[PDB]
């Protein structure tokens, strides 16, 4: 049966440059187009290019034609996209897929999980973490978890003796490129006086852990 | 290339509904529209081509008709594994492109959010920045309008905000909104003031600290 599995994602600097590949088995690899899509955290999908395993005829998306190249090794079952120069706007999940070109031109039939590729200027650093303190039934606490790159961090609440609602939000790129990202509980006004409050916090990029007081 | 406009951009529906997705095209694909769902963190999986031919294994509550330039997808009757992001895609031409998608959530009812202000910390002020936090917990619709207010002094470029996917158990948001400044900034204010509009909230909800209380 057809299966697809990207490699080679990651973090990248601006100026640098990727090679991706696409494993893909289960069915006759030279059968079908190969192609490349990829999509933008929160938006919405760009096609690539695409190519023949056969004989390795290819078709760009002219957007792409510049900077982005597609091959094949079909002794390997394996389609590659070597990305050049990249930017800013590279930042996106890449997935391979397969094109049914038949009814018209090309839809995707079989996807891979995808590869995530990130493009950023920073250095790795774990987080500072800052109580979010309840003011003098319900009321919130929390940690601010600043300034650290790459994602992600987690944060669990008294060891996970807490659970029941908490909300830990998205993190949050900052103009200086590292991200920040609060976990935030509401709880009883009574308990404030009796109840130990601690977030912990892991971040495995720089293997960094916090666990702070609130 | 094709253009493909695709409406809504969101849609807040229950379990039995008829939903209605709709796609348009720039200039004329004939019949060549394929449609996709997306669930979070997952590749997209493929529904419909040529317009209105099911892949093998769809379920036949999904459809999809038009042809030209206007198209649509629907959803018969709205099943819980349903909820989901769908996209079209023209197969006409090349380059190959896609509408930008429709997100369909729960539909519940209005509740406005709770909201509470945090100062920063002594202990972030000795690093020589201050960041206050405003957390908007619990509400619906996701839209809402978070405005910081320094002395009275309306915010603006200085703020970043992020939200919740829908909760598991009740179908709310929670969004909070930071405000970065320096400490010498910080210092030279006193009343620091959050405010939330919402379609929950009468008029809008302002809570506030005094630097040093």
């Amino acid at each position: 049966e057809v299966q697809l599995v990207e490699s080679g994602g990651g973090l990248v600097q601006p100026g640098g440059s990727l090679r991706l590949s696409c494993a893909a088995s289960g069915y006759s690899f030279t059968g079908h187009w190969m192609n490349w899509v990829r999509q933008a955290p929160g938006k919405g999908l760009e096609w690539v290019g695409m190519i023949h395993p056969s004989d390795s005829e290819t078709r760009y998306n002219q957007k792409f034609k510049d900077r982005f190249t597609i091959s094949v090794d079909k002794s390997k079952n394996t389609l590659y996209l070597q990305m050049n120069s990249l930017r800013a706007e590279d930042t996106a999940v890449y997935y391979c897929a397969r094109g049914i070109y038949f009814y018209g031109t090309t839809y995707f039939d079989y996807w891979g999980q995808g590869t995530l590729v990130t493009v950023s200027s920073a250095s790795t650093k774990g987080p500072s973490v800052f109580p979010l303190a309840p003011s003098s039934g319900t009321a919130a606490l929390g940690c601010l978890v600043k300034d650290y790159f790459p994602e992600p961090v987690t944060v669990s609440w008294n060891s996970g003796a807490l659970t029941s609602g908490v909300h830990t939000f998205p993190a949050v790129l900052q103009s200086s490129g590292l991200y920040s990202l609060s976990s935030v509980v509401t709880v009883p006004s009574s308990s404030l006086g009796t109840q130990t409050y601690i977030c912990n916090v892991n971040h495995k990029p720089s293997n960094t852990k916090v666990d702070k007081k609130v | 290339d094709i253009q493909m406009t695709q409406s809504p951009s969101s849609l807040s529906a229950s379990v039995g509904d008829r939903v209605t997705i709709t796609c348009r095209a720039s200039k004329t694909i004939s019949k060549y529209l394929a449609w996709y769902q997306q669930k979070p963190g997952k590749a997209p999986k493929l529904l419909i081509y040529s317009g209105s031919t099911l892949q093998s294994g769809v379920p036949s509550r999904f459809s999809g008709s038009g042809s030209g330039t206007d198209f649509t997808l629907t959803i018969s009757s709205l099943q819980p594994e349903d909820f989901a992001t769908y996209y079209c895609q023209q197969h006409n031409e090349y380059p190959l492109t896609f509408g930008q998608g429709t997100k369909v959530e729960i539909k519940r009812t209005v509740a406005a959010p709770s909201v509470f202000i945090f100062p920063p910390s002594d202990e972030q002020l000795k690093s020589g920045t201050a960041s206050v936090v405003c957390l908007l917990n619990n509400f619906y619709p996701r839209e809402a309008k978070v405005q910081w207010k320094v002395d009275n002094a309306l915010q603006s470029g200085n703020s970043q905000e992020s939200v919740t996917e829908q909760d598991s158990k009740d179908s709310t948001y929670s969004l909070s909104s930071t405000l970065t400044l320096s400490k010498a900034d910080y210092e030279k204010h006193k009343v620091y003031a959050c405010e939330v509009t919402h379609q929950g909230l009468s008029s809008p909800v302002t809570k506030s600290f005094n630097r040093g209380e």
